């Protein structure tokens, strides 16, 4: 059973610093591309960064370029995002979304209004 | 050998088999395109200019072609996209100006170019609505990209009389956006053909003709082992 | 009459025959086993069209002459005499013919792209090739003992009939590849600087090849039936022109394995066929 | 519905001319083969010409080979059938058939009305035998019909090509059994057929006023097709 | 020798 | 705040769920079949290839009497084929290119088909006129339809892309009946030797046994990791397997509600496009994405043969009701049958 | 949120639902699908195959 459970995250005066963790289950973790999704209040899902199998490709969105930095660790299967120096408008609720496929470099619908295989979500505010 | 009634039935087989070629020799003679684009895209003008789906005819110098329009799904397009592996060209539109909209048309572009079933199909790529990119500039892209600052405008440049450098700058600045993850993994298996368009805008569909043009030769130049 | 003259020659022409024969059978099974396996391409039916029309040069022409020329007569009655000319005419037009029409398909797929979208030339050339070989019949009057021996028609039967010959087989169609060529050569150069927003090498490399290697086959045989029939004292009837008034089909085996090797998918069918 | 209507019977001096015209409206005519069979004034039925879907494939009798010609114009659903020389022996009148042949199919499904030609008076063929002629019945119970063959009809593939029709008093014939086994459609299931090899039969059971009629066997294992005598039941 | 007499050497 | 002990009520309901399975389960059906010999080598080559189609090959469906098939190709055709003599029967125009099913009726009267159009076309066979009519479309769905099934005459199941299966009554036209759960596209489904069930396949990797009557779901099967292709029964109505995109093809059972077995191997990384049985359910088809098919041994996962003859994906496949020949489609617009 | 309680609340009906059957010994539907298996062992022309004699697909 795809099962994705997430932890971190809160209350944070501005320009703090919070870590973000996504502990996987019922795969094989190392096979697949793992993505970062936010959804702000009154918005619609955006995408934030991405991670290949190994961790040689790493991906941001423009808005956080510099002050986030996504990590893997496949030896016990849990996903992360560091997250410092943060702005009001940062404050979402947010997702570990696993790519629908594995050995594939590409991956489609994770920022869809009812996709399978990403997280619960957790609450960040600032 | 055989009974009267199945020569008959062989003759019928046959009957059948000279309609599928006449089917065949106009099934060959027609050019699919597959029209898509996020959902403030304006591809409505698009067609205007030129159920589960919307298809549109049109021909040049004798040269048919369909548009199909898929816009009757859900948003997961994982599953049904895989229909159009055989299509000549996808036509990609974008509207260049709230949420970030060019981050998900960049990610589903790249989504496109990178997936197993299409790795060989060409796409055409349409920025619109350059109008309203310029009067919101003249007057917010630099936060939703903080590299846009140390940019500088192609030598290569064509600019147009009476547009302000600074769109001109944006209007290059998204066009090497997509061109940067367009030849990132080419192989010259396909190849990516851009354009700039406008609200008012006529001759698009000559632009489309020749980049079918173009794309029909390099498969003939690889069908007839030149290349 | 000499013995050993007439050996050497039908050795040459039985060498000839054989090359030909397996060259052609062998692309040709390779090309079928290929087919079979999938969906043929148009340069696939070209290139299997002129394999079998080099085919029928070889039985209808080279057989003929090898068995005349081993009997040192003919025993046949006159008909066959024009039959036999007619069946010996016909390939020699069709192989030169099916080369010309690939060709063709060439230039059109590559300099009008579209214009297959807006098996003809391959059976009009074998149209023109039985229509052009009409006048044999004509001109091969009654044997007077050896088939048609001393045959003609008219003073000038021996000095244009031979000309006209040379121009329709020889300098039509590699003026016309050459053209074709070229014209390609040209359109890629034209296509391949602007790029989107190599075979260059290939090309050159096939225009030369087969530019040289048809003028070359082509050359001495028609140069010397020129001398033999233009010329009056015809210089010699000697050994050396005895080999060359007999290899009119030279090009005929060397054309089958230039199209096999440029072409990589006909190679590779056939280089998997090597060990069996 | 299904509707063939034919026409240009009439009054004719030997060895004169003649065309006949069937007239189809209610199905796709392109896609069905046309069969012509006659009726002799006292006599049973007679296998004429026979013209596939695409006019690719035409056979005749022996009788009026040469003599009679068929064609078809598929654009406005129309079927000729042109006769040359008439003799005394062509006194007939004539039916327009229907027929399609695939896998599953039921040939001779659909006969036309008829039209009479009257003419003033001046080897390997496949035997079929239909012994009895009449037979006296009463409504109530069953009764069996028996039909034979020179040849054995059971083909290599399996399928037996025997085929049975009725034709009641005053009307067309109609097809009951095709294949040896096989319910037409529209047609009561109290019908049975049997047989193997040259030995056939056909059963009806629980026989009512309606079953009054003619029943004709038919081969097609062979051109020319070639029909029985006919028997004949009459009501007690 | 195909199209015109061939010099019988 | 009633969100939270939902949420809570849900997780504890999975974990005694998850207790009871581990609780039934003590022993490995490859451990009990450890003492079985094996199949050998199973060899299997080309007997019939049938050509015409123009385009790709999404569709196919044997008859009842295990001569006749159709198929539906993206040209927008549907061929009735004689897989005895490789004759071309019937064929169908469409009005709508993107077919991606069909389905022949087990009367023989009726096929029928589907696609990106969102609606189910029943084509009669039997006509008076000699030719080939629509019956009747079936509106309904907000997606595009992946499979359909006959029951009868009368009666069809169908899987959409808007994660329902509805059942229709072709004279009416009309849904009596919708199924409801599953939460991505559902992909395929197979129906049950006595028509009491059925089970779908769906994008969310779990699988769900439906009843037809109530329409109401009474198991749901996880094991799977990503999208699940194809599903079809065990032939004797108790146990049924699935491909899916993880590379791995998975038995599943009615009775003791979870896995028993994986057929997987490390070489093999491409998804899984349709699986088949045997008549005697010994042998385990599947169809991938390398352009292969194997064949494996269904109680005891080894490997058993290789059916290599085609230029492109396998997208469909099947096995005829008596058991004498199996059919592939193919995206190279070919079917070969097997024997 | 009234759709996501009122989901929530079809899924925790489902759960209560599906948790209420009686599962039977995995041991036993291993030999009940070994039994079948084994039983129709003959019937299966794929498994063995048939004579080329009755093979419907023989001529080619």
């Amino acid at each position: 059973q795809v099962q994705l459970q997430e932890s971190g995250g809160g209350l944070v005066q501005p320009g703090g610093s919070l870590r973000l963790s996504c502990a996987a289950s019922g795969f094989t973790f190392s096979n697949y591309k793992m993505n970062w999704v936010r959804q702000a209040p009154g918005k619609g899902l955006e995408w934030v960064s991405d991670i290949s199998q190994s961790g040689a490709s790493i991906s941001y969105t423009g808005s956080v370029k510099g002050r986030f930095t996504i990590s893997r660790d496949n030896a016990k299967n849990t996903l992360y995002l560091q997250m410092n120096s943060l702005k009001p408008e940062d404050t979402a609720v947010y997702y570990c979304a696993r790519c629908p496929a594995p050995f594939t470099r590409d991956c489609f619908d994770v920022t869809s209004t009812t996709y399978a295989y990403r997280g619960q979500g957790t609450q960040v505010t600032v | 050998t055989l009974s009267a009634e199945d020569k008959a039935a062989v003759e019928r087989s046959k009957m059948i088999e000279k309609q599928l070629q006449k089917d065949k020799q106009v099934y060959r003679a027609t050019h699919r395109l597959l029209l898509l684009g996020a959902g403030e895209s304006g591809k409505s003008t698009i067609v205007k200019q030129m159920s589960g789906i919307f298809e549109t005819k049109f021909q040049v110098d004798k040269v048919n072609f369909h548009m199909f329009d898929v816009g009757g799904q859900r948003d997961e397009r994982r599953k049904w996209i895989q229909c159009f592996n055989d299509v000549t060209a996808i036509i990609f539109v974008v509207a260049s100006s709230q949420t970030n909209r060019l981050q998900e048309a960049l990610n589903l572009f790249k989504s496109i170019w990178n997936n197993r079933w299409l790795r060989t199909i060409s796409v055409i790529l349409f920025l619109n609505k350059q109008d309203l990119l310029a009067e919101k500039v003249l007057a917010k892209i630099e936060d939703y990209f903080p590299e846009f600052a140390r940019y500088t405008t192609p030598e290569d440049a064509t600019p147009e009389p009476g547009e302000d450098p600074r769109v001109t700058r944006a209007k290059y600045f998204i066009r090497d956006e997509f061109l940067r993850i367009s030849t990132a993994s080419g192989d010259g298996r396909h190849y990516c053909y851009p354009h700039f368009t406008c609200a008012v805008d006529t001759e698009n569909i000559r632009r489309v003709f020749n980049d079918c043009r173009d794309i029909i030769q390099r498969m003939h130049l690889r069908q007839y082992e030149l290349l | 009459r000499d013995p050993l003259l007439a050996r050497a020659e039908l050795a040459l022409l039985s060498i000839v025959f054989v090359a030909v024969a397996l060259s052609n059978g062998l692309v040709l099974a390779a090309l079928a086993r290929r087919g079979r396996r999938g969906h043929w391409a148009p340069i696939h039916v070209f290139i299997g069209h002129l394999c079998l029309a080099d085919l029928a040069v070889a039985l209808f022409q080279v057989l003929p002459q090898l068995a005349w020329k081993a009997t040192d007569r003919f025993r046949g009655p006159d008909a066959l005499c024009r039959a036999v000319k007619y069946l010996q005419m016909v390939g020699m037009y069709a192989s030169s013919y099916m080369i010309l029409a690939m060709t063709l398909d060439r230039h059109r797929a590559i300099c009008r792209p579209m214009l297959a979208y807006r098996n003809r030339p391959v059976l009009v050339a074998w149209a023109f090739s039985l229509l052009l070989s009409l006048p044999q019949l004509f001109i091969f009057a009654q044997r007077n003992v050896t088939d048609c021996w001393a045959c003609f028609a008219e003073p000038w039967g021996r000095r244009t009939y031979v000309t006209w010959i040379a121009l329709m087989v020889f300098v039509a169609p590699t003026l016309g590849i050459a053209a074709c060529q070229v014209l390609i050569f040209r359109e890629i150069h034209a296509s391949l600087v602007p790029g989107p927003s190599a075979a260059v090498a290939k090309t050159v490399r096939m225009t030369l090849v087969i530019v040289v290697v048809y003028v070359l086959c082509w050359a001495p045989f028609f140069l010397v039936q020129l001398w033999a029939a233009w010329d009056p004292e015809a210089p010699l009837e000697g050994a050396p022109f005895v080999l060359l008034m007999l290899l009119a089909s030279l090009n005929s085996c060397t054309n089958p394995w230039i199209y096999a090797s440029f072409s990589s998918s006909v190679s590779s069918e056939l280089r998997s066929l090597l060990c069996c | 519905d299904v509707q063939l209507v034919e026409s240009g019977g009439g009054l004719v001096q030997p060895g004169g001319s003649r065309k006949l015209s069937c007239s189809a409206s209610g199905f796709a005519f392109s896609s069905f083969g046309m069969h012509w069979v006659r009726q002799a004034p006292e006599k049973g039925l007679e296998w004429v010409a026979y013209i596939s879907s695409g006019s690719g494939t035409i056979y005749y009798a022996d009788t009026v080979k040469g003599r009679f010609t068929i064609s078809r114009d598929d654009p406005k659903n129309t079927l000729f059938l042109q006769m040359t020389s008439l003799r005394s022996e062509d006194t007939a009148m004539y039916y327009c058939v229907r027929s399609i042949y695939y896998y599953g199919s039921s040939p001779f499904d659909f006969w036309g009305q008829g039209t009479t030609l009257t003419v003033s008076s001046g080897g390997s063929d496949i035997v079929m035998t239909q012994a009895t002629s009449s037979v006296p019945v009463t409504p109530g119970l069953s009764v069996s019909i028996s039909c034979r063959s020179s040849k054995s009809l059971l083909h290599s593939n399996g399928n037996t090509y025997l085929y049975w029709f009725l034709q009641r008093p005053g009307q067309s014939p109609q097809l009951l059994i095709y294949r040896m086994s096989n319910l037409a459609s529209g047609v009561p299931d109290r019908f049975s057929g049997s047989g193997s090899g040259t030995a056939f039969t056909l059963t009806i059971s629980r026989l009512e006023a309606e079953d009054v009629g003619v029943y004709y066997c038919m081969q097609h294992l062979e051109y020319p097709l070639t029909f029985g005598a006919g028997t004949k039941l009459e009501l007690k | 020798c195909y199209f015109q007499n061939c010099p019988r050497g | 705040s009633e969100l939270d002990q939902l949420r809570q009520e849900a997780e504890q309901l999975k974990n005694q769920i998850r207790d009871a399975r581990k609780a039934c389960a003590d022993a490995t059906l490859s451990q009990i079949t450890n003492n079985i010999d094996p199949v050998g080598r199973i060899q299997m080559r080309t007997r019939r290839t049938l050509r015409g189609h123009l385009a790709k090959i999404y569709a196919m469906h044997w008859g009842t009497d295990s001569r006749l098939l159709v198929s539906a190709s993206q040209d927008g055709k549907l061929i009735i084929w004689d897989s005895y003599t490789t004759n071309k029967v019937h064929a169908i125009p469409l009005r709508s290119s993107w077919v991606m099913t069909c389905a022949y009726a087990p009367s023989g009267n009726y096929v029928a088909c589907g696609g990106l159009d969102n609606i189910c076309s029943i084509y009669n066979l039997k006509t008076r006129e000699g030719n080939v009519r629509v019956s009747r479309e079936l509106a309904g769905h907000t997606g595009y339809l992946s499979c359909c099934r006959f029951l009868d005459d009368n009666q069809i199941v169908t899987s959409s892309g808007d994660t329902t299966c509805a059942l229709w009554d072709i004279e009416t036209g009309q849904q009596t009946t919708t199924f409801t759960g599953h939460t991505g596209d559902v992909m395929s489904l197979s129906l049950a030797p006595d028509t009491r069930l059925f089970v779908s396949g769906a994008c969310d990797a779990s699988a769900k046994l439906w009843d037809v009557r109530e329409g109401m779901c009474r198991q749901t099967f996880t094991g799977h990791e990503s999208d699940i292709n194809a599903i079809c029964f065990f032939p004797n109505g108790n146990a049924f397997a699935t491909g899916s995109d993880d590379a791995t093809c998975r038995l599943f059972d009615l009775r003791a509600d979870q896995e028993l077995m994986t057929y997987s191997h490390d070489n093999i990384i491409c998804g899984i496009t349709s699986v088949s049985f045997s008549k005697s359910g010994r042998l385990l088809l599947a169809g991938y994405d390398d352009f292969n098919c194997n064949v494996w041994d269904a109680l005891k996962a080894d490997r058993a043969g290789v059916l290599a003859g085609h230029d492109n994906r396998v997208s469909c496949l099947g096995v005829t009701d008596d058991g004498m020949a199996v059919a592939t489609g193919s995206w190279d617009s070919f079917l070969k049958i097997w024997n | 949120n009234t759709a996501s309680i009122a989901q929530a609340r079809k899924l925790v009906e489902q759960l209560k639902m599906e948790a209420n059957i009686d599962r039977i010994k995995v041991s036993k539907a291993a030999a009940d699908l070994m039994a079948y298996c084994e039983a129709h062992a003959k019937e299966d022309p794929l498994l063995t195959p048939v004579p080329a004699s009755e093979n419907p697909f023989r001529e080619k």
